[PDB]
């Protein structure tokens, strides 16, 4: 039962560094070298470097020169990832180990640790109702309403329609950065049912303990 | 640095069918190559070690071949849970490098996007903000081009796009495109258009509205 337990996600400021953790278990920690891999949405997976707990120290990837100076510690079988500068280092970092003795392929991986670099502070989201121009209800047999959530930090926010009773025809999209995470959701129902049968989006933001239930109404 | 190239970011397949992902190492990495699979929000899973060896527990449907500069991952008969990302990785000489990955997706009937455009809400305008939102939902193939036009001229500054992966139920894709201006600039223009170019129609799908005009 080989297992690698990584650390919870952290939100460092665009300036300092953060030491990540990886608790190996189920095998003699010193018998295998630990590896670290980075994964960003646009650049894919990139190997960072390895470490020998038996002590052969390290060997880093050219690209992660001094921005990543690994370290470890026996008597606890945990490996650490320093992360120096940090600013464009926002991504998920993995802890990896190989399986057999003669293949550098990574058979064992940690669950990964998300790292977000931002100077923003906890901020409640503004929620904006999206209704078809001039109220009405479209021009077909179906009408689409929406909810725009922006200016919040940090992730995440939960969004439902009519307290969850409206789940079909819903499209809720991944939030995108921009100082204050912004996301949106659309709901599509039968034209004759709105505004006859009310529709409200419920947005909740754990970090700020805030909730907003914005009803969607015809507008001019 | 050796460069692993996976020429296909996405590959259309079907359940019960055969599919082959290809990988091309910039150099002869001999047989030092591995294949990984990854599902959203999870870590990579080793599927193949040393070019063509199944790791333990990896089902017979998964196969890999090649040795030299060209390698190929194959799935005899695709199953629902195989519609994920597969990564190539050479471990011949450091630094270890991974391919860009290939996402397998379910092929289905072409479907035109339903496009909806929304003017800024009064509540946002009072805060000095003006976001125009455009939804493009339930379309297939994923290939789509969204353009914004303000008073006719195309606008690229201030556009933020978001999309969902292929739906696990209806195999379509959806997308949101938001044009965010300040109320100051928003009120200095009159015509706002969201234009979707998709293979399902010769003419791009267009949705618009005029400030203050119903």
């Amino acid at each position: 039962a080989v297992h690698l337990q990584g650390t919870e996600l952290v939100k460092p400021g665009a300036s300092a560094g953060v030491k990540l953790s990886c608790k190996a278990s189920g095998y003699t920690f010193t018998n295998y070298d630990m590896n670290w891999v980075r994964q960003r949405p646009e650049q894919g997976l990139e190997w960072i470097g390895w470490i020998f707990p038996g002590d052969g120290s390290t060997r880093y990837n050219e690209k992660f020169k001094g921005k990543a100076t690994l370290t470890t510690d026996k008597s606890s079988s945990t490996a650490y990832q320093l992360n120096r500068l940090t600013s464009e280092d926002s991504a998920v970092y993995f802890c990896a180990r190989r399986g057999f003795h003669g293949s550098y392929s990574f058979a064992y991986w940690g669950q990964g640790t998300l790292v977000t670099v931002s100077g923003a502070k906890t901020t409640a989201p503004s929620v904006y109702p999206l209704a078809p121009a001039a109220g009405a209800a479209g021009a077909g047999s179906s009408v689409t309403l929406g909810c725009l959530v922006k200016g919040y930090f940090p992730e995440p926010v939960t969004l439902t329609w009519n307290s969850g009773s409206l789940s079909s025809g819903v499209h809720t999209f991944p939030a995108v950065l921009a100082d204050l995470y912004t996301l949106s959701s659309s709901v599509t129902v039968t034209s004759s049912t709105w505004p006859a049968e009310s529709i409200t989006c419920n947005v909740a933001h754990p970090a700020s303990s805030t909730k907003v239930d914005k009803k969607i109404e015809p507008r001019g | 640095d050796i460069v692993m190239t996976q020429s296909h970011k996405f590959m259309s397949t079907s359940v019960g069918d055969r599919v082959s992902i290809t990988c091309k190492a910039s150099q002869d990495v001999n047989t030092a190559l591995a294949w990984y699979q990854q599902i959203p929000g999870q870590s990579p899973k080793l599927l193949i070690y040393s070019a063509s060896n199944r790791y333990t527990g990896v089902p017979d449907r998964f196969t890999a071949s090649g040795s030299g500069t060209d390698f190929t991952f194959t799935i005899s008969s695709v199953q629902a849970e195989d519609l994920a990302l597969y990564y190539c990785q050479q471990h011949y000489t450091t630094p270890w490098t991974f391919g860009g990955g290939t996402k397998l997706e379910i092929k289905r009937a072409d479907a035109a996007p339903t496009v909806s455009i929304f003017p800024p809400s009064s509540e946002q305008l009072t805060s000095g903000g003006a976001s125009v939102v455009c939804f493009l939902n339930n379309f297939y193939p994923k290939d789509i081009n969204v353009k914004w036009a303000i008073d006719g001229a195309e606008r690229a500054g201030g556009v933020l796009n978001s999309f969902t992966g292929q739906d696990s139920k209806d195999s379509t894709y959806s997308m949101s495109s938001t044009l965010t201006l300040t109320k100051d600039e928003y009120e200095r223009h009159a015509s706002y258009t969201c234009e979707a170019t998709h293979k399902t129609s010769t003419a791009p799908i267009v949705k618009s509205f005029n400030r203050g005009a119903a």
